[PDB]
């Protein structure tokens, strides 16, 4: 008859909630990540089909922690803005978005204060009848980003720990919520850029087989919808005025960095080709009218709101600044290249965190940014018109969906070497998930071998995932010793198969059923076994002092 | 080292009182509790009370209840004691003195040079 | 309540000689008990703690042991120095001492 | 002859000092600490008699520490009232206990200012005819209490990591020192509730049996001697007031919460009926006199001290004050409902720390808390007196005596589980304690499989504890690796019993002894027997290598 028999290395696994680390004096890649890893190893899992949601993936929780965590230290060390908050006596420099103000300055000594003068833009400032005062000042103090950062949006690479593996759908046309027939498991994601952006998604992955429209329900229209496009479209920024950085001292080694303008003034903008543009909304309206399918599709500007939602936002790679974007998102486009006005401001609240905030300092000679949209976040008006035509709207603000906008083909599972299975016996990477169990037995070791050390504000992390890691591989192994299966991989035991446990065919378990589904089987009593092992072991020992003792 | 050093002899007519200070060096103020005990002019030691500076915690011998009071300033690490209806059997010499260990404190290893106080 | 008694409350004693003074109470202590001397116009000095250890800056020759109820100093090779008043002490409770 | 033989899982132990972590916005109940295990196991040793000691417990300083780290921790994002500090004008508001002060404050722009008006206690004004300034001015800065924490003492559970154990002393009349035949294991303590208080304790724990009195020593009149009352005593106490709380902006996001009047005024009191203390007391002395045989008992006030110890102080959920208990710690008692007056401070200083300070702000409406009398803390007047009575007074003031009253129940002790016993033979949870040796055997997996992972301002607490539990378990394993039992629970060994390591009779060893008697004995001789074992392990190895190349 069947007796149990114990395996070690079975490629399983199910979701789990753990912390990944990162691999590579930038403000995101900082001197904790790790080195990355130039050849990752994507092995495929043929007749493996994993169901992925990237509506539910902690991964995307976990990066904006990561993101914003960085970022507060990085400029823990940064001067505070406090002795700004004065009286501020401005006038004039009909473009009047920049006045000149001055204010009294406490010198180093603290008995003694003098004249100063900065160039401020009017978006950073209150009136308070020509007496104005910082922002800020009744919210909370600005921290000056330090004069020797970056904050260039340089890829970041996301890596599990030892008993964890990464899987991927390599889907090209998933909608990013459903069974994902093409899947692969590595060891990390690749690089992830950082970019920090609300409407168009600039500096982000291409779709690869075409564009890709999708949303956690199209149904839901408090929700917004993503889109990814295959082919690119170009968009140059620039900010052709001389804005020279003056060195104010402001205390005892604290410098802060005003504006000053040697020429004269003009406004920042955007230039982007109409007929490119025009090309890739016919596209994607084309695609959401197969989801709408006896309608029309129409594109307006954003209903209103903050700034940072009504205009497109992004990083220049220097000073921050707002687009406005209403000559984009419109059903008349012409071929002509399209010019975007847009405003600079120097004081920036960083995602939705109330109390915190951030001053830019200038930066010397004028900027250009070549960047390319890569994708858009569009939501759709409530309600129906009799029109028969339903209208879509750029929107955006909470960068988790930035970040879900490229997370969605990663899948975080745990694996679970430990099966157990029948046999006619009695005692005395992770490829092989897409084989039977039979033939999956040959390959325990490459698997095993793999979950202890497989490694080789992020410190910690890394430490603490060496613990865990260290807790599994140990507990494991404790169980295999108690049992009396130490050191083995395929270990026939003294305890007998039960009926109750399973009435599949012996031949169909091994030669037909894989690991993953024998597990969804015979998990029921994953408890009851292991019990029964125990007992075993402490029979055998006693018998065996016994006959020691004779 | 350390050290308890106390104020001058005194003399004050029955009836009134007398304020004797103790001031402490060489060691946390707060660390251990300050013993007042006072040598009669020919005869045995008789333990008057303590203090905790922690929280001015006190505890005074049954007989002199109501008579002593005890206080403290952390800020000048100095002890304080009162003692009021003053008799003629109060000439003494009032000792300050500190316990060695924390935990059994009444071990007085260390002493002041003592203050006497008459009538 | 606990009270000590000494004796003998006064003993000529000779340099070189040795000699022990006792201390009983009424109730049992254990061992926690302490020894002092007393010189004239000069503040009390821990000898002896526990019945049994030596206070700092204390000789060898300073000994002393007891149990319960009943105990006693031992000091040998008496010097002129020992001249002294030695008091037996239990919490609060001071004893009466001798002279030597 | 007799043989060496090792045994791995054995009910051993000893004391040992470690580190505990938590198990539940609260203040004391952080996001740090972990679910709590609703179902303790408390296996009975029987035949185990333990002594325990809760006056040299130190769960009772690590407590200490505990809840001062957190304390600290969780007050320190909070509004420092730095620039509360001038110069104050005040006024009335008989109660004169209230003041209507007026300051000059300094504005969200340094360089203005305005006059700005609240009322304060005259506990916390010291005079500088009428100018006044805070009493912590020269001090330190008090913090003021963040407007959105919780300081309802919440409950917590100390658990002990793997590899050791938490004993527990069931016996009701314990007095916390000396043996306790009544002795059980668990994993966790019960809920304690972090209750800071002095003189009489509220919300705590009633004695199961009866009334106990419990102290260090009874001779020592330095020490404070703890009572814990099996029937508690109502007490309800009241703040009836509309402090209305106003919002002053001192800074740039920093609001100072003010008190004010709408009504009139009425001072703060306790409700406590007279009979019910009286019959408390007159048990309490009845105790008192079993260890006094022959003396009267007098209940009489502090002597005096820092108002901290002369009052009862507690927090009532709300804003700290302090009540006059004299009514209570009396001879003279009467049935009838007792008032106790009380009185409110706004500047606290916590424990006894010296530059510490916090503010509190007001709560608005009235405040009315009904809690138990569990105990009290009562100190003995030194001397004796001819008139043959003995008097108490209240006293307190050292958080960890409070503590101290809670967890003296408590010991926690390290399992080792590595024993060694003859045998005759030759090489080719814990409720086994009250098991002899033989019988126990029979346990050893129970036992040593949860002596790796049972655990499934406190993080780096439990990593601590995480990696101290592997270091352990690896050693232990090495050992026996090395002495060739590798997996083994009872390893028969090639090396001889000595003579001169027990004279015990074999049937009284294996038959009558248990493993902690064996382990006091055995001892001696520990590291003797451990490196015959290393040899023994060299010798085989050369002996298998010399029959291998044949
Ligand atoms: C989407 O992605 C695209 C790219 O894929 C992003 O666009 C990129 O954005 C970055 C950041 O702004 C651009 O790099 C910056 O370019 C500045 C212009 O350089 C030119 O003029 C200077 C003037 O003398 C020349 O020297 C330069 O020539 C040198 O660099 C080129 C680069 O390939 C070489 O080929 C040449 O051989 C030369 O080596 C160019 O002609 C440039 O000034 C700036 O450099 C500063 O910042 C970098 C940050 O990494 C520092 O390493 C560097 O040392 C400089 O910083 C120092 O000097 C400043 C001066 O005051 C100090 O303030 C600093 O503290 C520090 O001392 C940087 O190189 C990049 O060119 C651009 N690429 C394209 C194609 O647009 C998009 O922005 C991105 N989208 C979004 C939204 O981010
Ligand atoms: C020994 O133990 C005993 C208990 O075993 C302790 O006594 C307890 O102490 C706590 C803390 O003070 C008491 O809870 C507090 O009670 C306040 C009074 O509530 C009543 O009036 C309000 C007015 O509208 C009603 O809404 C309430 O009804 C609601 O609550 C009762 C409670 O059972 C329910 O049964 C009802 O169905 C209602 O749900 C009552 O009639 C109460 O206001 C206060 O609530 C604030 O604080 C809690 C803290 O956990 C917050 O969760 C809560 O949201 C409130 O805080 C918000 O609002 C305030 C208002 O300004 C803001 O300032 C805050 O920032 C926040 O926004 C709380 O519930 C408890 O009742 C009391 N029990 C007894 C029996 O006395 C002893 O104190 C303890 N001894 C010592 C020394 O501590
Ligand atoms: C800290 O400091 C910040 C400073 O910005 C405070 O935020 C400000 O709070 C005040 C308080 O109410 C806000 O005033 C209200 O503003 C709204 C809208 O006006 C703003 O937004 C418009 C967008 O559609 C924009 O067009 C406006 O600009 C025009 O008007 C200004 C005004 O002079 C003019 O200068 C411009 O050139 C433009 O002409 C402007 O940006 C306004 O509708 C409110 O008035 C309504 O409500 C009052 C209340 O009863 C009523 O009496 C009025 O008749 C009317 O119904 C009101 O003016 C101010 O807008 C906030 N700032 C911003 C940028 O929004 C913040 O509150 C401070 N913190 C604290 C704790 O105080
Ligand atoms: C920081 O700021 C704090 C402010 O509190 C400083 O602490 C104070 O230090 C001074 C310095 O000595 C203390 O003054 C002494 O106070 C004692 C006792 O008085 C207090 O306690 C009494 C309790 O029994 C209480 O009754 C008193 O209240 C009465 O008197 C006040 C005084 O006007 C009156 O307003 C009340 O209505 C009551 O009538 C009071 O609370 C006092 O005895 C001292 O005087 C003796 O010593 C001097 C020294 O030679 C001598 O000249 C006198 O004749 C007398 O012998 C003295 O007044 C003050 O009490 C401390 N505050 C508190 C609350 O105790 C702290 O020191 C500062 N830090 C630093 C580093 O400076
Ligand atoms: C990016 O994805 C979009 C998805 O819609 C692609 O749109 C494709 O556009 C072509 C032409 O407008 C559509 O018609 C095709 O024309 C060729 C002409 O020879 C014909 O052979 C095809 O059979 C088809 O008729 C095509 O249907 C449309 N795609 C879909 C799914 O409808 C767009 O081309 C993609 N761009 C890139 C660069 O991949
Ligand atoms: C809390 O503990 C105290 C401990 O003293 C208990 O006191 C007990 O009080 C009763 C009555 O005052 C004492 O006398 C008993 O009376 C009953 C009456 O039927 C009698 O049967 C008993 O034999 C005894 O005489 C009792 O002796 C006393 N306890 C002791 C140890 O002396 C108090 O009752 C306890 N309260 C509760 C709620 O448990
Ligand atoms: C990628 O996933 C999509 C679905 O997310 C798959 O689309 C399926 O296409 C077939 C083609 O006829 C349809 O019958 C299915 O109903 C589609 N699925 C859904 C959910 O609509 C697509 O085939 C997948 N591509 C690959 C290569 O696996
Ligand atoms: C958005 O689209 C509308 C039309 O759909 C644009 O309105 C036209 O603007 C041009 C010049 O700006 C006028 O000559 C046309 O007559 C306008 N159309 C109508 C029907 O009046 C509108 O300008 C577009 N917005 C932007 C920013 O380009
Ligand atoms: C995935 O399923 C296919 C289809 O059954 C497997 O291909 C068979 O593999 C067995 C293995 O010896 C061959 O005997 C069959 O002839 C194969 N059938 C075909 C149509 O090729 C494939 O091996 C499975 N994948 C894995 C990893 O086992
Ligand atoms: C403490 O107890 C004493 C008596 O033991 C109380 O003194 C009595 O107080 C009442 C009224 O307050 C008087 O009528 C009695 O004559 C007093 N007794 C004596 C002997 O004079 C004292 O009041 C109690 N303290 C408190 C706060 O109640
Ligand atoms: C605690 O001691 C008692 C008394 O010896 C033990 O009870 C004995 O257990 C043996 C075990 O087989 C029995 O044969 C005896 O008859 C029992 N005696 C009595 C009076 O019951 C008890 O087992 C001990 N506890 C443990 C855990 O062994
Ligand atoms: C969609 O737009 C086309 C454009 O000509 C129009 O003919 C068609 O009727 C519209 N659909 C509906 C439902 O109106
Ligand atoms: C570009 O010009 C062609 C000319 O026929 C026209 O059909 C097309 O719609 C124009 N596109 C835009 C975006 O103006
Ligand atoms: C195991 O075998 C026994 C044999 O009678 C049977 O009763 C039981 O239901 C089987 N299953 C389990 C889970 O015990
Ligand atoms: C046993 O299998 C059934 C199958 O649906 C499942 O619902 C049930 O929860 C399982 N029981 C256990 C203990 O796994
Ligand atoms: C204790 O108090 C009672 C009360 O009447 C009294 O009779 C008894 O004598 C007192 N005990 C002593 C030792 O005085
Ligand atoms: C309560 O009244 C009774 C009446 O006989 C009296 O004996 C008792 O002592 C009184 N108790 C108090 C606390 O007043
Ligand atoms: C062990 O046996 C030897 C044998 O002679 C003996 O000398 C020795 O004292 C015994 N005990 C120890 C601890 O070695
Ligand atoms: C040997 O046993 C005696 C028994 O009292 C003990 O005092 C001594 O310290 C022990 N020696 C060792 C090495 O354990």
């Amino acid at each position: 008859n069947l007796w149990v028999t114990v395996y070690y290395g079975v490629p399983v696994w199910k979701e789990a909630k753990t912390t990944l680390f990162c691999a590579s004096h930038n403000v995101w890649a900082t001197h904790a990540c790790v080195p990355t890893d130039p050849n990752p190893q994507e092995v495929v899992l043929e007749n493996v089909t994993e169901n992925f949601n990237m509506w539910k993936n902690d991964m995307v929780d976990q990066m904006q922690e990561d993101v914003i965590s960085i970022w507060d230290q990085s400029l823990k060390p940064c001067v505070k803005l406090t002795p700004l908050c004065v009286t501020l006596n401005c006038t004039n420099v009909t473009l009047g978005e920049i006045k000149n103000c001055s204010f009294d300055i406490t010198t180093e000594i603290r008995d003694k204060t003098r004249k100063e003068y900065a160039l401020f833009y009017r978006l950073d400032i209150v009136p308070l009848s020509n007496t104005y005062r910082l922002i800020n000042c009744n919210t909370s103090t600005c921290t000056q980003a330090c004069p020797k950062v970056t904050f260039d949006p340089i890829p970041i690479h996301y890596c599990a720990p030892a008993g964890y593996a990464i899987l991927k759908c390599n889907n090209k046309t998933f909608n990013g919520k459903g069974p994902c027939n093409n899947v692969s498991t590595v060891q990390c994601t690749h690089g992830i850029k950082p970019v920090v952006s609300t409407q168009l998604l600039l500096n982000g992955s291409l779709a690869e087989e075409e564009i890709v429209i999708r949303s956690k329900n199209l149904a839901d229209n408090a929700k917004i919808i993503i889109v990814q496009l295959n082919k690119s479209v170009e968009i140059v920024c620039t900010r052709p005025n001389n804005n020279t950085r003056r060195s104010i001292r402001i205390g005892p080694g604290q410098t802060f960095y005003a504006t000053d303008i040697i020429g004269d003034i003009r406004q920042a903008y955007c230039n982007i080709s109409g007929r490119n543009w025009s090309e890739a909304v016919n596209q994607v309206k084309k695609k959401l009218k197969e989801h709408f399918p006896h309608k029309n599709i129409s594109f307006q500007s954003s209903s209103g709101g903050d700034l940072e939602i009504t205009t497109h936002s992004f990083n220049c790679g220097g000073e921050f600044f707002y687009c406005n974007t209403s000559g984009l998102f419109n059903d008349t486009i012409s071929n002509a290249t399209i010019m975007l006005p847009c405003r600079i401001k120097q004081i920036i609240n960083m995602w939705q965190e109330v109390g915190k905030c951030i001053y830019a300092p200038p930066i010397k000679g004028n900027i250009t940014c070549k960047s390319d949209i890569t994708g858009l976040l569009l939501l759709r008006d409530g309600c129906n018109t009799a029109n028969n035509a339903e209208i879509f709207r750029p929107g955006g603000g909470d960068m988790r969906d930035n970040w879900r906008s490229e997370l969605y083909k990663y899948k975080v599972v745990k694996i679970e070497p430990l099966g157990v299975a029948p046999t006619r016996c009695k005692r005395r990477f992770l490829g092989a998930a897409g084989s039977t169990m039979g033939a999956a037995s040959m390959t325990l070791t490459v698997q095993a071998r793999n979950l202890l050390s497989g490694i080789v504000v992020w410190g910690i992390k890394q430490l603490q995932a060496r613990v865990l890691a260290v807790e599994r591989y140990l507990r494991d192994q404790q169980l295999l010793g108690i049992w009396g299966c130490s050191g083995k991989l395929i270990c026939c035991t003294n305890v007998p198969w039960n009926s109750s446990w399973s009435n599949r065919n012996l031949s169909e378990i091994w030669d037909n059923m894989t690991w993953l589904q024998w597990d969804k089987e015979i998990s029921n009593y994953t408890q009851i076994i292991y019990g029964l092992l125990e007992e075993s072991q402490n029979q055998q020992e006693k018998n065996e002092q016994d006959l020691l003792a004779l | 080292q350390v050290q308890l050093v106390q104020s001058g002899a005194e003399v004050k007519k029955p009836g009134a009182s007398v304020k004797v200070s103790c001031k402490a060096s060489g060691y946390t103020f707060t660390g251990y509790y300050m013993h007042w005990v006072r040598q009669a002019p020919g005869q045995g030691l008789e333990w008057m009370g303590w203090i905790n500076p922690n929280s001015g915690g006190t505890n005074y011998c049954q007989k002199f209840q109501g008579r002593v009071t005890m206080t403290r300033d952390t800020s000048i690490s100095t002890a304080y004691m009162e003692l009021s209806r003053l008799r003629s059997d109060d000439t003494a010499v009032y000792y300050c003195a500190r316990g060695k260990n924390s935990d059994y404190n009444w071990d007085f290893q260390h002493w002041g040079q003592g203050t006497l106080v008459t009538v | 309540e606990i009270v000590l008694t000494q004796s003998p409350a006064t003993l000529s004693l000779s340099p070189g000689e040795r000699a022990t003074l006792s201390c009983r109470a009424s109730q049992s202590v254990s061992s926690y008990l302490a020894w002092y001397q007393q010189k004239p116009g000069q503040a009390p000095r821990l000898l002896i703690y526990d019945a049994s250890n030596r206070a700092t800056g204390i000789p060898a020759r300073f000994s002393g042991s007891g149990s319960g109820t009943d105990f006693t100093l031992t000091i040998s090779s008496l010097e002129p120095e020992d001249f002294a008043v030695y008091y037996c002490q239990q919490y609060e409770f001071f004893g009466q001492g001798t002279k030597l």
